[PDB]
RNA sequence: GCACGGAGGCGAAGAACCAUGGAUUUCCGAAUGAGAAUCUCUAACAAUUGCUUCGCGCAAUGAGGAACCCCGAGAACUGAAACAUCUCAGUAUCGGGAGGAACAGAAAACGCAAUGUGAUGUCGUUAGUAACCGCGAGUGAACGCGAUACAGCCCAAACC
RNA sequence: AUACAGGGUGACAACCCCGUACUCGAGACCAGUACGACGUGCGGUAGUGCCAGAGUAGCGGGGGUUGGAUAUCCCUCGCGA
RNA sequence: GCUUUACUGCAGGCUGUCGCUGAG
């Protein structure tokens, strides 16, 4: 039969309709009075968290973190620049919202490593993503069938080397054929072309 | 060189540390007459002095005092 | 008054000094930053791969 | 460990300190403090330490004066070293 | 001025290494002070 | 010790010397009780975190490293005999981060179209080919093939 | 001479000295890998629309990037199975 | 380096539209 999982998920297919649109209505209220990180105690999205590898456990954390929404903040050229060079407005960024929430939320908990995140909506000036982060030092982890291998010294920050699967993706890994010729086996070895 | 290794592990705690006070006073004396510019010196000796401290010391450590 | 060998004796302020961090007479005493290692202003230690030629 | 007394000062300004008014003289460590002078001497030689004066030398060491009770006599405990 | 403590105790050691070179070590090598300084032709640091 | 002096000393109680392990290891320094041009002032994981016996009790982070590596920011001189797209070049340089190597990686692949191949790097080639381009100057792959080395698995959910 | 590499030694040295050939020993790396062994248990038939990752797949506006040309990869705004 | 109704662009301001954005 369906699990009581699958009505989260299925709620969230359209965030803007039904109680799930009168929860966020409310909610962003008060997330918008809240700070950059808030750590939580459990997932707003809860078929989403255990999907990606979220674990009633100790060593599990989850944070939501909001981030300003748009294209990029860049500062117009200072010295010479050909036409081409000189844009300043429609210029955005390489790395997507998701990415930089990930980042913040890993900075404040230095500790922990970045398992994955989701997205928990968004207003006209900003964007919410929760994120699960791990203790890779306590023992109930280290002691985990799955989530063990995420204690392992090149796990370490993870997520600023784009090891997250919001990382991959943003480096366009997600196809293994066609179009991945200058992406795989990474943007760096492959000039910086992808 | 006249304080050997063997000696030293043979002196009980309280006797390496008496020896301690002794051999420190030796050296200081030497340095005093050394600021005199002394010349009744044995200039082998202050170095042995030092040395001998450094192995009371060390054994001292060694066998938990 | 000339810029040169005249106003050159009104010179008598310290400003670089030796650093704590590195040993280098380049504590600026007034800014409080090394100009030479960084100190101050950084934890990391202050580097720049132009300080080399680019293919070395 | 670092001990205050390093060695006596000796010389002819140290000597007149020694025979016009019972005060000694001596180079210490750097960290030692006006009363760990006091202490250190009177444990040394046996003497009563009545007032002991610092100075941070150009040599990069410590100097002190150190002067005795009337009780002592400085010429004599210097005279055994 | 005014020096520090520390400021001092630098000043003394380059007093200090402004020495000549031992006569002994002049026979020793069978056969000079490159860091030799002058309070007024040199200028030292901090 | 370098270092071919003087004096003196150590070594058959086996020194020197060498290997391995241990002891000692001032102050500043990420520098962490607070402050400071290497010192000073009155018990210290400062700061951010996880766990928590909710007490710094147990732990983590910080900074370094020749380059190599991964993720971001990103010029201009120059070439086009001017120059704006283009080029130089994702180069120089900057921010962040890991390791002894990184990264990638068990197909929502390939598409020598097949009764065919079978995770991923890399090397040789495919090829200056296809593709791009004031269709100018220039830029420029992939599948495949021959090699190197080979390795395949774990969750979410269903039912408990 | 299984040693005629090289060096040193008061001048051109296989045989003056160190070495060199041969043989042997130890540490490090390979690697906590390979092998081996312990446990686990591979797989097949029939029925069953019970389960299988959403701002995703996909589309549009604007940018960057790419050999990617209608047919590259990515960012951003909007829409959206 | 400087100028402008030189060429081409870029900030910036004004203005419409979409999202923020709801009820009658
Ligand atoms: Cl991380
Ligand atoms: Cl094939
Ligand atoms: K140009
Ligand atoms: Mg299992
Ligand atoms: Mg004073
Ligand atoms: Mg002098
Ligand atoms: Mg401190
Ligand atoms: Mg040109
Ligand atoms: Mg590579
Ligand atoms: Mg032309
Ligand atoms: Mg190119
Ligand atoms: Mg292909
Ligand atoms: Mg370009
Ligand atoms: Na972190
Ligand atoms: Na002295
Ligand atoms: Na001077
Ligand atoms: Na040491
Ligand atoms: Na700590
Ligand atoms: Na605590
Ligand atoms: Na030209
Ligand atoms: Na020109
Ligand atoms: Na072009
Ligand atoms: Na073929
Ligand atoms: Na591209
Ligand atoms: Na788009
Ligand atoms: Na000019
Ligand atoms: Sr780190
Ligand atoms: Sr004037
Ligand atoms: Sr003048
Ligand atoms: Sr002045
Ligand atoms: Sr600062
Ligand atoms: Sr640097
Ligand atoms: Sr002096
Ligand atoms: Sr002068
Ligand atoms: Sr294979
Ligand atoms: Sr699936």
């Amino acid at each position: 039969a369906r699990s009581a999982y699958s009505y989260i998920r299925d709620a969230w297919e359209n965030p803007g309709d039904g109680q799930l649109a009168e929860l966020q209505w409310q909610r962003q209220q008060e997330w918008r009075n809240e700070g950059a990180v808030e750590r939580i105690e459990r997932p707003t999205r809860l078929d989403k968290a255990r999907s990606q590898g979220y674990k009633a456990k100790q060593g599990v954390i989850v944070a939501r973190v909001s981030v300003r929404k748009g294209s990029a903040r860049k500062r117009r050229h200072k010295a010479g620049r050909r036409s081409k060079r000189q844009g300043v407005t429609r210029i955005t960024r390489r790395k997507d919202i998701q990415r930089v929430a990930e980042e913040r939320a890993s900075r404040t908990f230095p500790n922990l490593r970045v398992l994955n995140s989701y997205s928990v909506g968004q207003d006209g000036r900003q964007k919410w993503h929760e994120v699960i982060l791990i203790d890779p030092n306590h023992p109930a982890i280290q002691n985990d069938d799955d989530l063990s291998w995420i204690c392992a010294d090149d796990q370490a920050d993870r997520v600023f080397r784009g090891l997250t699967g919001a990382g991959r993706r943003n480096r366009g890994l997600s196809g293994k054929g066609k179009g991945s010729e200058k992406t795989r086996p990474s943007l760096r070895s492959n000039g910086g072309k992808a | 060189t006249v304080l050997h290794v063997q000696e030293i592990r043979d002196m009980t705690p309280a006797e390496r540390e008496a020896e301690l006070d002794d051999l420190k006073t030796e050296l200081l004396n030497a340095r005093a007459v050394q600021a005199a510019g002394g010349a009744p010196e044995n200039p082998g000796r202050i170095k042995e002095l030092r040395k001998a401290i450094a192995r009371i010391k060390t054994i001292q450590g060694e066998e938990g005092d | 008054t000339g810029a040169g060998t005249p106003s050159q004796g009104k010179k008598n302020t310290t400003t670089h000094t030796k650093c704590r961090r590195c040993g280098e007479k380049s504590y600026h005493t007034k800014k409080k930053v090394c100009s030479s290692c960084g100190f101050g202003k950084s934890a990391k230690r202050r580097d720049y791969e132009w300080q080399s030629k680019a293919g070395e | 460990s670092w001990d205050v007394i390093k060695h006596p000062h000796v010389t002819e300004k140290a000597m007149n300190d020694m025979d016009f008014q019972n005060k000694l003289q001596f180079a210490v460590d750097d960290r030692a403090s006006k009363g760990e002078v006091a202490d250190a001497v009177e444990e040394q030689y046996d003497v009563t330490v009545e007032q002991v004066n610092t100075q941070n030398t150009m040599d990069g060491e410590k100097k002190a004066v150190v002067r005795l009770s009337e009780d002592d006599d400085a010429q004599e405990v210097a005279s055994r070293i | 001025g005014k020096k520090s403590k520390a400021t001092k105790k630098r000043l003394a050691k380059l007093d200090n290494q402004n020495s000549r070179v031992p006569a002994w070590v002049m026979l020793k090598t069978d056969r000079r002070n490159h860091k030799r300084r002058h309070w007024r032709r040199n200028d030292t640091d901090e």
